[PDB]
This record gives C-alpha cells, sequence and structure tokens, in this order.
C-alpha cells in the first residue's frame, strides 16, 4: 500500500539460491538488481541491491513475527525493501527492474 | 566473501 508488501516487489525472502543469487544481482550488467535471499547463518536473511557506482549488502534478522535489519524492525524484509522501491531515486533502481545486458540490452 | 556479513539495508538512499 503506501509503503509496498503488494505493489512492490522484493518480498521474495523464503525459498530460493543464496549467495548465487545476491552475486548474481550484485554482478549483473545493469544497476537496480534487487533480491532478498537467505543466508547460512541462522535467523540471518539478505538483501541484494546494486546501486550506481554504490554496492553493500548484509545479514538481515528474521522473526516469526516482525523482521529485522542491522538498525530498525520491519515488517517481514518486503517492507524495508517495499520502502526502497517506494524511495529508490537511483535512476533504474525502483524494485522493479530486471538486470539487462550491456551486450544484449 | 561468499557466506558472512551483518548490517544490510536500512535506511533509504
Amino acid at each position: 500500500g503506501s509503503p509496498g508488501i503488494h505493489e512492490s516487489k522484493e518480498w521474495y525472502h523464503a525459498s530460493l539460491t543464496r549467495a548465487q543469487a545476491e552475486h548474481m544481482l550484485m554482478r549483473v550488467p545493469r544497476d537496480g538488481a534487487f533480491l532478498v535471499r537467505k543466508r547460512n547463518e541462522p535467523n540471518s536473511y539478505a538483501i541484494s541491491f546494486r546501486a550506481e557506482g554504490k554496492i553493500k549488502h548484509c545479514r538481515v534478522q528474521q522473526e516469526g513475527q516482525t523482521v529485522m535489519l542491522g538498525n530498525s524492525e520491519f515488517d517481514s524484509l518486503v517492507d524495508l525493501i517495499s520502502y526502497y522501491e517506494k524511495h529508490p531515486l537511483y535512476r533504474k533502481m525502483k524494485l522493479r527492474y530486471p538486470i539487462n545486458e550491456e551486450n544484449s540490452s | 566473501d561468499t557466506e558472512v556479513y551483518e548490517s544490510p539495508y536500512a535506511d533509504p538512499e
């Protein structure tokens, strides 16, 4: 709604690939690559986010009621991620962009 | 490396 959760996009923090998906998203050709997936640590999820000349991601603490990041509490990773789509600003970054290859597109 | 961080994305920006 105002934030994301439904109209947003990176609320997929349940069963996908691990470092692989983020490395893929962080190393993709275009900027914007966003993706949340499981990490090897318990209560430790992560968020892949590729920004123009800037890239950084780490572990998020998930609880069966309210997930929390390394600074604030959030209703499921999708909440803070939805906030990012709503307030991204990074030119082609808005939690709703694929990773187009310079060579292909 | 491939499986070990701590503070991910907390603020808009």
